[PDB]
């Protein structure tokens, strides 16, 4: 055929000036595995631009899934590549392909790659992609004018959805919105319009376009009370009745209730969570080699929380889930958690007990604070139904006595998992740390210290954990004078070590 | 727990839409003339025959006035950093909850326009803190030593690339902005070639 063939590493070893000097053609691309694709030069230019970490390692194999158009596969029959659809260029798709190119080098050699070098190669490849797409692409600038509005407004399928429509929620959200949502998703209708091509590329949202090109439906008051008669017009053809515009003006009234008590209480929640979460630290790579494997039930809703987690299968040693298993949806699988493994460090854990999330954490990074941080950013993004009630519920569960004191923490983890993951997307490796931070050995002897076997699982209150352990960390929380006049703090017990201990004593080494 | 540190600055932020690196900071003339005063005094007592009073008068006089000697001494002070791109500095956000709110950059260029009073930051680092151009003032500290600059490498723009939620996934702070993506959308997703039936016929 009249299709030139290019190898995988031949386009990668090419210069940056010779990469853009490619002829306009359809071409075959061979890969390191036993597959080959067909592509346009304007897509493989971006593909090579996102293959920047593969340039430093000229010995790893490049699979066929690294290309944007991996659906096109050259077979013996032409029915699989004649009229097919490739991949859509998205701001998340380039990041996902860079992530694939990083983990291809990570699983090329056997589990010995420094992840900070790959994390620097990712941002270096993103910077090179930005510096190449800014300078070389200057003739192709997106624009917006009155013609771009009149091109999409004058469509008959959009104009049919605005006439003869009953003022009903079913008649607007299902009937009127469906007839325009079925034509926004059509890839053979609006070719060249910047608004539809930006909508399909994940930049413009479709929720903001149904309130402009279709009927705007039922704005609310300050309270959550809907109105009987909705507004007829949209935002292209504006609202010009007094009643409808007065209803529409109340839609922007709820965007100003930004009192300082909310920003005070979320900072108080972060200061309450991180100061008690900061006890566990300094995870170590390796294996502690314990047979004290805990057991947890896996459901459908918490399957994303068990993504990076090692479990024990039959006739096998260890395996990680990674989140593609439709099975194991109702059984009780034996896992490997931090509760009950033996490391020589008194406050550290291993990599296999924490899961596959530990390799994404840098070496000099506290694993204790980042669990509360990963909870708190999603909580603040839920803050910014009644997320303050969820925050007070998590405060009462984690940093109070509202939980029933169970005998073992293996039944406390799935309850907190099904309470958290139903509304806040949080991995269970953070919840394991947040539960393990409230664990104290030998509560009958006042030995306020973290036990290394988690099978004990003795929980107490949050204030007794703040006052009766590590006074240098107790000086950072409220009510500083109460640990001072306590008779239990004037006797040398073996206790833990807070990071604040150096700021209290000025910075003395001993 | 620390308050009111020295060798610091606080100013509003702009962006750099240029061919540049992911860790580059552009300090303006008025901020750089007062943040580097004893450095300019050392350079004026070394390269020129001036006392410290005349050097202090030359530093404080040319804060709101551009001249070539202070700009050349700024270019020399940037060029003195042999293993780094410039002077290592730390950059903070006032709501500091995540990792990206505290980063370390390098001063690479002092601006010549005296009316521009703003620190210009990289485009790709705009996503890791919640920092926009809505009249917000952001803080900056200057690391004096090489050991302190090596110890501040634990907070870097490359440290928050990997996500802290999913085990094998790069976080969404690496995603490009709107007008950066839209030109590639208009370029790649265009009716550029005839289809595969017409191409081989
Ligand atoms: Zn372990």
């Amino acid at each position: 055929m009249n299709l030139n063939r290019y190898k995988a590493r031949d386009l990668l070893n090419l210069s940056y000036d010779d990469l853009w000097s490619l002829p306009s053609e359809w071409h075959l691309i061979e890969f390191d595995d036993g597959k080959t694709v067909v592509s346009v030069d304007r897509i493989t230019k971006l593909s090579v631009l996102c293959w920047y970490p593969l340039k430093h390692y000229k010995d790893c194999p490049i699979p066929s899934d690294h290309h944007i158009d991996f659906n096109r596969i050259l077979t013996d029959n032409p029915k699989d590549y004649l009229n097919v659809e490739g991949g859509r260029v998205t701001s998340k798709a380039m990041v996902k392909h860079l992530n694939k190119a990083i983990w291809n080098i990570y699983d090329w050699s056997g589990e010995t790659v420094d992840p900070e070098v790959l994390s620097k190669l990712a941002i270096e490849g993103k910077n090179w992609l930005y510096n190449q797409t800014t300078v070389k692409l200057s003739e192709y600038l997106a624009t917006l004018s009155m013609f771009d509005i009149a091109e999409v407004y004058n469509h008959p399928k959009v104009r049919e959805a605005n006439h003869n429509i009953e003022p009903t929620t079913y008649g607007i959200e299902k009937i009127s919105y469906g007839k325009v949502k079925e034509v926004f998703n059509d890839p053979t209708q609006f070719i060249g319009n910047s608004i539809i091509e930006g909508l399909r590329s994940g930049t413009q949202k479709t929720e903001q376009l149904l309130q402009a090109f279709a009927w705007r439906g039922f704005p609310t008051d300050i309270n959550s009370d809907i109105f009987k008669y909705p507004v007829t017009t949209g935002y292209i053809d504006g609202i010009w009745n007094l009643y409808e515009n007065m209803i529409e003006s109340r839609s922007g009234t709820k965007a100003l209730l930004y009192n300082k008590e909310l920003l005070r209480v979320t900072e108080y929640f972060n200061r309450k969570s991180q100061l008690i979460a900061q006890y566990v630290q300094r995870l170590h790579p390796g294996d502690c080699k314990t047979t004290i494997l805990a057991e947890y039930p896996v459901t459908k809703l918490t399957l994303k929380a068990f993504k990076g987690k090692y479990y024990q299968k039959e006739d096998g040693k260890l395996d990680w889930i990674r989140g593609n298993e439709t099975h194991l949806i109702g059984t009780k699988q034996k896992f490997r958690s931090v509760f009950g493994c033996n490391h020589p460090d008194s406050q550290g854990i291993c990599m296999t007990c924490y899961g596959r999330l530990g390799i994404n954490i840098p070496k000099g990074t506290n694993i204790g604070q980042v669990a509360a941080v990963s909870m708190g950013d999603k909580i603040t993004s839920a803050v910014l139904a009644e997320a303050g009630k969820l925050s007070t519920e998590k405060v009462g569960y984690t940093s109070k006595t509202y939980l029933k004191n169970y005998k073992s923490p293996i039944e406390a983890l799935p309850v907190f998992a099904t309470m958290a993951n139903e509304k806040i997307s949080l991995n269970i490796s953070h919840c394991e740390i947040l539960i393990y931070a409230m664990m104290i050995r030998s509560a009958q002897y006042r030995d306020y210290r973290l036990p290394k076997p988690g099978i004990n699982g003795q929980f107490e209150k949050y204030n007794r954990l703040m006052q009766c352990r590590s006074l240098g960390g107790a000086m950072a929380f409220e009510k500083q004078h109460e640990p001072l006049n306590n008779p239990g703090s004037f006797l040398n017990k073996m206790r833990n070590d807070h990071p604040y201990d150096l700021l209290v004593k000025g910075g003395k080494l001993r | 727990f620390g308050a009111r540190l020295n060798a610091t600055a606080r100013a509003v932020i702009t962006s750099i839409s240029d061919p540049h690196d992911y860790d580059e900071l552009h300090i303006p003339w008025g901020v750089g003339c007062q943040l580097l005063k004893y450095h300019l005094t050392n350079k004026l007592k070394a390269k020129f025959n001036m006392t410290t009073r005349e050097a202090f008068s030359f530093v404080y006089e040319n804060v709101l006035q551009y001249n070539q000697i202070i700009a050349d001494l700024f270019k020399e002070l940037i060029a003195e950093a042999a293993p780094y791109k410039g002077m290592g500095c730390t950059f903070h956000r006032n709501p500091t909850l995540q990792r990206g709110s505290t980063q370390q950059f390098f001063i690479t260029k002092v601006k010549d326009d005296i009316n521009d009073n703003s620190i210009s930051m990289s485009v790709l680092c705009l996503k890791a803190p919640n920092a926009d151009f809505d009249g917000d003032q952001l803080n900056l500290t200057l690391m004096p030593d090489v050991y302190l600059t090596k110890a501040t490498e634990r907070i870097a723009p490359h440290t928050w690339v990997l996500s802290i939620d999913e085990p094998h996934e790069i976080s969404g702070n690496l995603e490009l902005q709107g007008p950066v993506v839209e030109t590639i959308i208009n370029w790649a997703h265009e009716k550029y070639l005839p289809p595969l039936e017409e191409w081989l016929k």
